[PDB]
This record gives structure tokens, C-alpha cells and sequence, in this order.
RNA sequence: GGCCUGUGUGCAGGUGGUGCAUGGCUGUCGUCAGCUCGUGUCGUGAGAUGUUGGGUUAAGUCCCGCAACGAGCGCAACCCUUGUCUCAUGUUGCCAGCACGUUAUGGUGGGGACUCGUGAGAGACUGCCGGGGUCAACUCGGAGGAAGGUGGGGAUGACGUCAAGUCAUCAUGCCCCUUAUGUCCAGGGCUUCACACAUGCUACAAUGGCCGGUACAAAGGGCUGCGAUGCCGUGAGGUGGAGCGAAUCCUUUCAAAGCCGGUCUCAGUUCGGAUCGGGGUCUGCAACUCGACCCCGUGAAGUCGGAGUCGCUAGUAAUCGCAGAUCAGCAACGCU
């Protein structure tokens, strides 16, 4: 769903989140729910969605992020320049009205396009995948 | 036997709702020489009044506590109770009209700072 | 047959509680009659003051040292079971009445 | 006048009394005797720091325990000054006097006696932040202080306006029943006036 | 009304010389002038007694009963001079204010 | 209620006569508690007027209720430097407890002695057409001719 | 050695001042919903964002969004009380079914039956039916239920201000006294009065005043204290002490407004009670200054009240009475 503001740069708090993320679903586990009161259990089901639809990411990072990859450039600019801050390599296929000489590694293409968006994903999915494959 | 009972703000009394008359016994006496009050006399007849069962079902009762208003309002609503308790058919057009609920208006405590519970002093602004 | 009667006072019902369990199965050791702890009411003494000192006497402060109290009719009065009774130590929030 | 006092607001609920006992009659009597007994303790040991002071009465022997996490510094290790005290509890019509003498286990944890030592920092000569901030880790390092707050007030180095600033953290909900608290206080000696502290501890809650 | 600007002079402990009265009196007058609405004049005069005071060494509390709305002027300096005319032209502008939007 | 009003009481019949403006009427005319003296005195002045009238004092008690209820009443504003009345309608319920309060106001200060008679007097003079109740609702209608001119504010 | 006789000595004491030197303690805006921090970015910097926008809320309560993620004191809830109900329950209290006294009467044996008292505990949670609603919050109608939608009332006073108040509750830093601002005494005053202000009570009458007869409440207090039985005194009260450390006895088997009956007939009165002259009672060593009560006589001003103004939304307001403490005895109409 959504970009949080200063993951990669103040990514020991949302480490807490995760922490706290753990905690809850150690709670779930144990089932322990009718000890606390059932409209703060439904909280809690309130609180799990939404901290699982914005977060998935650091539940296995743990180890000092790097700056690769762009998700919806030219709308969360915002997590550009929390990444050009500490300068590591960055690419997105190029959200195409955009300022394209900030990023070390551009690369042009679509911003729209469902097809070529798939497709482009799946590109970089198979660089990874052979990437650790021949590791 | 039948044994039931009504609360009004202090008002306690018990019940012995018998199968007779209409005659009432109020600890030695009738509901006109106590209660001389046709207001409390049709309060305390109007369950009688809703399942037209008036002169069917002769009372016992002993006097305690509250004053007369109360004492009318428990008794009425001990005889509803009783009358639940001989059969529950009459109960859907009670709490219809109400012959059913304690009524929970009771007194307030007398709070510091007043004259009582809520009427303050002249406040002057000298 | 021959009674006493205890009237136990203090301040903690949990006290209260304790000590009459314990004081009737005492009781319940040497066959004794029991009657059991029946309820008394409470006292509830109250004593208003004011707060602060010099003035401001619409701002107060109520307290309420309440007394909670239990009879215990003891009865088949066995010498041997009051020389049993008569001498259990118990919490110091309890003060008896043997009569 | 903004707080009341956490153990007298949850007196009869969460937290207990500290001199228990039943009478009709000798209240009066035992009221005045309470406060000579408590004036004599200040009086008689004060290098040492009681953090409470409780027990009670029978039809004749009047008992005590009291808690002090230093009692060596206290007690005779010969029996010096528990032999004063019971010549202080003869005087003043004790008569049988089972002075029993105890101890904590977290000095660190006891709001007074960490009050008390922040005073004797501050009465020494002692500046603010060091004292202050270094009895709250003392504290805080602890198991169950999940909670914390420091109220100080008088006339830190800064002369003459009476400010005060606290300090804190955990968590100090303190108008929530269920929650255990420990209330610390201290009005004593210092150069240019008084110096007052207040102090909260925190400790789990409690579900009984 | 003219005499029925309820006057009251007042001092809790300072060394009140009788022409105070005189110049109270008149300054109150001054404001009966155009204010014709007037009942009560509560006023005091106030010492606070410090040692190395704080610059402020007497005090004023006045307050004016009108048709509703009372006025209220607070003022704070030396000597009785400078407080009566600072209280006087506090209650003035409270005064003008009053009787600007009455209408 | 800046929030919202909150319902009405439930008003109880009448024990004798099957009517709920009659314990209306003992609760407007009620003073210091004594409710059961409201009754007696009530109930002795309407069978006053049986006896004047050899009928239900009931009805002649709706006629003078239909002479002396409005549905046009007075409700005041301030604008612009000169505060203007205006008329407003009235439903049955304010207008009926209105005429019973101009009832009971305007019958304390007669002079028959008593307050049922006094009462008793004033409902059949209004019946009639006479009471001060009546002079002061024609009092209101004059007003509200007098200022018609406001209802386009329609307030 | 206890003790004091004194000698002086350290001194001891101060209600002498500074609450603007202070601690504590409290009132307050306000039981109004806000007040702030870490890390984070923005900005030269003061600082900002978060806490802004849309809906909803008892409400920074919650949801949909975004350079913010979160968090703490807060609000809410866990506390008591009241409100319904189950289990246990039996005296000092209920006492039905029973029996026995029968004028004073639950009075006594007898039954835990209803009450009941005290303890534990389920029960209300938009929990459920339906309609609206980003389908989210949330709200609109329903069922049951005793209560229905923060059931009601209390307690609980965020950071902080107001140099608020309190050096006289107390403690305290400074300066002053010490043959006296200290200290022991008898008398007097703090109750003065040509007036102003503020809080209240009973009145200005027939929904009333007077006389007589009859009924139901809860609540507390009581030992060198509470006090009736019988009688005398007009009645205040008077010897007398049963009986009670107390659901027992005094507290009438706990009242008054009220119900019924008779008179008064709109008035400066059978209103109203002041003020004053008498004669007495009680507590106290002591009632002039300066006490309360009673009886007698006295019988005033006052005929619903100006401008403007205070309070109150439910057992609330308005009214009648009672009780307690501080108390030797009383200004107590006050306070709770």
C-alpha cells in the first residue's frame, strides 16, 4: 500500500515497529484475547492490518538497508531523497516526466503501463534471481 | 405459597397475592382508611385495570418504609411481579406499558460548596 | 444447653474473614456447636474537615473509619474447647468480645 | 494544590496501612504515643534512612518492625542502639518492646529512600544533573521499575526564583487504580533555605 | 445620581493623609463627569512591604458597578500619584470603550 | 440543547374524569408540593360549576379554553438599533399550557374569598367570554396585528 | 545516681518582619480537553511538521489520507455507592405456616418462608435484528432487559499560569527583642455604631393562622455518657435511676408537612413577630458589659417589592422536619 516517511533513514524506530509487530503477533499466537477487553481486541485487529498493509519489508531486512531500488517515483519523491541523502546506487524505470539525471543507474521506460511495469519486474525479479542462483 | 416484592426510594413491601376478592389488607386496614388518595388508588388498581382482573385476587401486605407515594409505587409494581408469577402471557403488554420497571429515581447526595444538592449560593460578582 | 457469645470488631473485612474461619474450625475440632458468622451491620463514622488551611472552605475532604463486626453464638460449651478458644493469637486488626 | 497523595487516594484498594491495629478507647492514647515513637526514631538515628515504619498493638506488647536498607550503620552490633531505643520505648510506656528491625532488597526501588539520598547529594554540596539523572538510572536499571518521575524544587544554582523542573520515564499513570505506586518525600536542611523533592515509582500493576 | 457615586475609601496599612481623600474624591468625580450610570466605587490603596522590592512598591484594585457590565482597573507603581492616575486612566479606557459600545 | 431537545413527559389520565389537560391543570396550579390539595381544590370547583351549570364542568372548561387559546403569539428580536417584535405560530401544546398559566395568573388576583371560587368563577366568566384571560389573549391579538409588518423574516 | 534549692553557664522563647527568601498544603482558569518528548526530515535561524485536511465523537475518541514513525502525562475503564438477580445465609433483626401471653405490644417458644442485613458473583457490550454510512468509524429505528447506548451520582484536578493565598496549622533561610516585642496574673474588649455593602431566616396571609383526633421514613450519636418508667411543675425542667459500650436500651414500637373534624372570613386581622417591662428554669467558680430556654404582658416596621440581578433540566427545583460534629453551656437560621 504506502511508503512510510524515513524508513531507510530512521529505519531503527520502524526496527521498534517490527519489534512491536512481533510482540502482537506473539500475543495472537498464544491467544490470549478475551483477558483485555473485546473491543480492544477488535483495536488490535485494526492495529495488524494496518501495520501489516504498511509494512512486510523489514520482517526480514534487519541488515542496514541499501538504497537500490524506486517504487512510484515522481509521486514519492520522498523516498528519493531519503535515499540519495546516504548515496547509495538508486534505480526506477524512469517515471518519464521526471528529473532523470538525480539517479546513479536510470533507466527509461513507462510510469503508467501495467504490461511493461510486469514486465520490468519481472526483468529485474529474474536479475536477482540469478544473481543468488550463481551466487 | 406466593411471596413476591416491590421497591420505591425505600418503599419495601411484600406480597401474599391470594385468589379472592378485591379486598386489600394493609397492615390491619383497608386502601381507604390508608391511602385516602384516589391518585394512589389508581395507581395501584391500574394492573388490575389493564388485565380486567379487578375483584380476583384478594392481597396481603405489610407497610415498610418510604412514604405513601413510594409505598403505592413498590406495591404496584410487587403486585405486576406476582401477577408475571401466576402467568407470563400478561407480560408482553406490561413492559408495554411500563407496570414492570423499578423505577431508578432515587436521591441525590447533598454535595459540599451549596446550600444543596444543586442550588448554589447568590453568586454577586463583588 | 448453655451459649456464648463472641462479637468480633475491626476495620479489614479480609481480617475479619480470616480470623473467623480460622476461629471456627477451631470450634469445628472439639465437636462445639457452630452457629456460624452472622452478619451485623457496619458502622460508618465520618469525620469532614477542609483541606487547605487559613480559608477556602467550599474545597473539603470526607473520611469514613468504618467498623465491620460479625456475631459468632457459640454453643455446647466444652471447657476444653474454650481453654482451646481462648488462647489463638491472631492479626491485630481484630479485637474480640467473649461474653 | 493540584495531586493527591497516590497511597492515600489507593489506601484501602491497592496499597496498606502502616500502623494496624483495633481500639475503642486508647486511640487517642495510642495516636500520641505513634507520633513520640516516630519523633524519636527521626531523633535517635538520622545517617541512616527509614523507609517506613509499622506495627502493632495487643492487649499488652506493642511491637514494631521498620526498614532500613543500611542497618548496620543503625543497629548495635553489640546491641548499643537497640538497647537506646528500648530505653526510649521504656520512657515513653511501651513496656514490651519487640523491635524487630528490617531490611529491603531494592534500596533503588523505595521512592523515600532514593529521595533520601538525592537530598543528602543535594545537602552535601552537590550540584543537580549528576545526582538527579544518576538516581533515576540507578533506579530504572531495575526489574520491576517500569515507571519513574522526580519533582525537585528549590533554589539550584540560579539564584533567587523557586524553580522546578522534573524529570522522568517509563510510564506514571496516576489517576488509574488497578496501577501500584510509591510516594517519596523529604523537607530537610540546606544552606540558603529548604529544599523539597517528590518522587513516583512505578510497579507493574496489580489485578486482585 | 451625581452624589450617588457610592464612594469608598480605603487603605489596609499605609500612612493615609487625609488630602489622599481629597484627590480620590475628585479623580472619582473626573469620571462622574461623563459617566452617569454609576453605583458603587469599590477601591483600595495597598502596600506589599518588601524588602529590595521588585520596582512596584504600591497597589490599586478598583472596581465599578454599571448597568450590567462592571469595570474592573488594576494598577501598580510607587506612590499613590502614579497609581491613582493609572488606575484613573485604565478605568477611562475602559470607560470610553463602555460607552462606545453601549449604543 | 445545542446538541438536541429530549422527549416530554408522559402525562397520566385522569382517575375520575378521563382527561390528561386536568392533570395539567393541577400541575400548573400546583405550588409547594402539595399536590393532593391542588386535587381536592380542583375537583371541588369543577363540581361548583356542575352545580352552577347542571352539566360536565369538562366541556364548558374546552369552550373556555377553545375562547382563551391563541395560535399566534409574540417572540422578540433585536436588529439594527430598534429591537422589533414579530409574530410566530404557536402549536396546541405551548398554546394550551399558555392559556392555562394566563388561567390560573389572572384568577390568583380576584377577589371571591378563595382560591377555588375564585378559579371556578374565572373558568365560567371565560366560557362566557369575559375573563382578563380573554382580555389579555385579545391584548395578544392586537399586537400581532399591530406588527404583521415582521413576517417576512418568517422566524 | 531520681529530684528539685539555687550560681551562672551553654541558653531557652518569640502570634516580631519578609508567603516577593522558601518548602509543603490548597483555591483557581477547568473536570475545559488538551500539553509535550525521542528519532526523523524542512528551514541560515528563531522554529515548523507529527498535533494540519475530510467524517464521527461526552471529548487530540476513532477512521480515510500525506515527511513523519512512534511515544508519555491526559480523557475513557479497573474504585465505592445506588439500580436487578442467584448461592450461602438467622441475632440485637424478619417472623408467613405454627403454638402460647393478650393488653403495650412478635410479647415468648418456634421457620429461614418473604424482607433483611454482609460477603462472593453473573449481568450491558452498539452484544444482537434491521436501515443508513469510504462498509470504515459512527449514527437511525427494534428485541429482550431492571437498566440501552459515556444507566445516574460521587471520588480522581494533564502541563501551567494567576510573584493568587498561607513565615499565625506546622517547618523553615535571613534580620530584630531580650530585662523585654518575651513571660505569670485580675479587669475590660474583639458583641462599640451617625452609616454602606454581601450572604440567609421568618414574614407581608385564606394553597392560610388557631384547636382537637388519627398513620407510615431513613439516618446517624451515647460512659464516669445517654437517660424513660411514676409523679410535681403551665413549661422550660425537676430528685430518681431501670437499661445500655449498645440492629437489644436511650434514642417514643423514631417525626413533621400531610388526612379527617370545628372556628376564624380578606383584615395592618385569631396576619406577623420585632422591640421592651416583669417573673422564673438550667450549665458554669462565674450569665451587667455579653448566653440559651420558658411563662405573662408588650404587639412595631412590613400589604410581594426599581433600575438590574442569582440559581435550577429530574426525584432536580420549591417546601416541612430531623440528625451529627466543634460543644461544659449557647448566638447553630449557620456547616455537613
Amino acid at each position: 500500500q504506502r511508503w512510510l516517511g524515513g524508513m531507510l533513514t530512521n529505519f531503527s524506530t520502524v526496527h521498534k515497529r517490527l519489534q512491536r509487530l512481533k510482540e502482537l503477533e506473539a500475543m495472537e499466537q498464544t491467544g490470549g484475547f478475551e483477558g483485555r477487553t473485546k473491543k480492544e481486541i477488535l483495536m488490535l485487529t485494526r492495529e495488524k492490518n494496518k501495520l501489516e498493509r504498511s509494512l512486510g519489508g523489514i520482517r526480514d531486512m534487519q541488515k542496514v538497508p541499501s538504497a537500490v531500488w524506486v517504487v512510484d517515483t515522481n509521486k514519492e519523491h520522498i523516498a528519493v531523497g531519503e535515499a540519495r541523502k546516504l548515496g547509495i546506487p538508486v534505480i526506477a524505470i524512469l517515471d518519464t516526466n521526471c528529473d532523470p539525471d538525480v539517479v546513479d543507474y536510470p533507466i527509461p521506460g513507462n510510469d503508467d503501463a501495467i504490461r511493461s511495469a510486469a514486465l520490468l519486474t519481472k526483468v529485474i525479479a529474474s536479475a536477482v534471481a540469478e544473481g543468488l542462483q550463481a551466487r | 405459597p406466593i411471596q413476591t416484592v416491590g421497591r420505591r426510594k425505600e418503599a419495601v413491601v411484600r406480597v401474599r397475592l391470594v385468589p379472592g376478592t378485591g379486598q386489600f389488607n394493609l397492615d390491619g386496614r383497608t386502601l381507604e382508611n390508608y391511602f385516602p388518595n384516589k391518585v394512589h388508588q389508581q395507581l395501584i388498581k391500574a394492573p388490575l385495570v389493564t388485565v380486567d382482573r379487578v375483584d380476583q385476587f384478594d392481597i396481603y401486605a405489610h407497610l415498610d418504609g418510604g412514604g405513601p407515594s413510594g409505598q403505592a409505587g413498590a406495591l404496584r409494581l410487587a403486585i405486576a411481579r406476582a401477577l408475571i408469577l401466576v402467568q407470563p402471557e400478561d407480560r408482553p403488554a406490561l413492559k408495554k406499558a411500563g407496570f414492570l420497571t423499578r423505577d431508578p429515581r432515587a436521591i441525590e447526595r447533598k454535595k459540599y460548596g451549596l446550600k444543596k444538592a444543586r442550588k448554589a449560593p447568590q453568586y454577586s460578582k463583588r | 444447653g448453655q451459649k456464648i457469645r463472641i462479637r468480633l470488631k475491626a476495620y479489614d473485612h479480609e481480617a475479619i474473614d480470616a480470623s473467623a474461619r480460622k476461629i471456627v474450625e477451631t470450634v469445628t475440632r472439639t465437636g462445639a456447636s457452630v452457629v456460624g458468622p452472622v452478619p451485623l451491620p457496619t458502622e460508618k463514622n465520618v469525620y469532614c474537615v477542609i483541606r487547605s488551611p487559613h480559608k477556602y472552605k467550599d474545597s473539603r475532604e470526607h473520611f469514613e473509619m468504618r467498623t465491620h463486626k460479625r456475631l459468632i453464638d457459640i454453643l455446647d460449651p466444652t471447657p476444653k474447647t474454650v481453654d482451646a478458644l481462648m488462647r489463638i493469637d491472631l492479626p491485630a486488626s481484630v479485637d474480640v468480645n467473649i461474653q | 494544590g493540584q495531586k493527591i497523595n497516590p497511597h492515600g487516594f489507593r489506601l484501602g484498594i491497592t496499597t496498606e496501612w502502616k500502623s494496624r491495629w483495633y481500639a475503642d478507647k486508647q486511640y487517642k492514647d495510642y495516636v500520641k504515643e505513634d507520633v513520640a515513637i516516630r519523633k524519636l526514631l527521626a531523633t535517635g538515628l538520622e545517617r541512616a534512612g527509614i523507609a517506613d515504619v509499622e506495627i502493632e498493638r495487643t492487649r499488652d506488647r506493642v511491637r514494631v518492625d521498620i526498614h532500613t536498607a543500611r542497618p548496620g550503620i543503625v543497629i548495635g552490633r553489640r546491641g548499643t542502639e537497640a538497647d537506646r531505643i528500648r530505653a526510649d520505648l521504656e520512657k515513653l510506656t511501651g513496656k514490651q518492646v519487640q523491635l524487630n528491625i528490617l531490611e529491603v532488597k531494592n534500596p533503588e526501588s523505595q521512592a523515600q529512600l532514593v529521595a533520601q539520598g538525592v537530598a543528602e547529594q543535594l545537602s552535601n554540596r552537590v550540584a543537580f544533573r549528576r545526582a538527579m539523572r544518576k538516581a533515576i538510572q540507578s533506579a530504572m536499571r531495575q526489574p520491576n521499575v517500569k515507571g519513574i518521575r522526580v519533582q525537585c524544587s528549590g533554589r539550584l544554582g540560579g539564584a533567587e526564583m523557586s524553580r522546578s523542573e522534573f524529570y522522568r520515564e517509563g510510564r506514571v499513570p496516576l489517576h488509574t487504580l488497578r496501577a501500584d505506586i510509591d510516594y517519596g518525600l523529604y523537607e530537610a536542611k540546606t544552606t540558603f533555605g529548604r529544599i523539597g523533592v517528590k518522587v513516583w515509582i512505578y510497579k507493574g500493576d496489580i489485578v486482585g | 445620581e451625581r452624589p450617588h457615586a457610592e464612594v469608598v475609601v480605603k487603605g489596609r496599612n499605609v500612612e493615609v493623609p487625609d488630602h489622599f481623600r481629597t484627590y480620590v474624591s475628585e479623580k472619582l468625580s473626573r469620571l462622574e463627569r461623563f459617566d452617569k450610570t454609576i453605583y458603587l466605587f469599590d477601591v483600595e490603596l495597598d502596600h506589599e512591604r518588601n524588602r529590595r522590592q521588585r520596582k512596584n512598591c504600591q497597589h490599586v484594585e478598583i472596581t465599578a458597578r454599571g448597568r450590567g457590565p462592571v469595570v474592573r482597573g488594576e494598577a501598580c507603581a510607587d506612590s499613590f500619584y502614579t497609581a491613582f492616575e493609572s488606575a484613573v486612566q485604565k478605568l477611562e479606557g475602559r470607560l470610553r470603550r463602555a460607552k462606545d459600545r453601549r449604543k | 440543547p445545542r446538541k438536541g431537545p429530549a422527549p416530554k413527559r408522559p402525562l397520566v389520565n385522569d382517575p375520575v374524569y378521563g382527561s390528561q389537560l386536568v392533570t395539567q391543570l393541577v400541575n400548573k396550579v400546583l405550588l409547594e408540593g402539595k399536590k393532593s390539595l391542588a386535587e381536592r381544590i380542583v375537583y371541588g370547583a369543577l363540581e361548583q360549576a356542575r352545580e352552577k351549570t347542571g352539566t360536565d364542568p369538562v366541556v364548558t372548561l374546552k369552550r373556555a379554553l377553545d375562547n382563551v387559546k391563541p395560535a399566534l403569539e409574540v417572540r422578540s428580536r433585536r436588529v439594527g438599533g430598534a429591537t422589533y417584535q414579530v409574530p410566530v405560530e404557536v402549536r396546541p401544546d405551548r398554546s394550551t399550557t399558555l392559556a392555562l398559566r394566563w388561567l390560573v395568573n389572572f384568577s390568583r388576583q380576584r377577589r371571591e374569598k378563595t382560591m377555588v371560587e375564585r378559579l371556578a368563577n374565572e373558568i365560567l366568566d371565560a366560557s362566557n367570554g369575559l375573563g382578563a384571560s380573554v382580555k389579555r389573549r385579545e391584548d395578544t391579538h392586537k399586537m400581532a396585528e399591530a406588527n404583521r409588518a415582521f413576517a417576512h423574516y418568517r422566524w
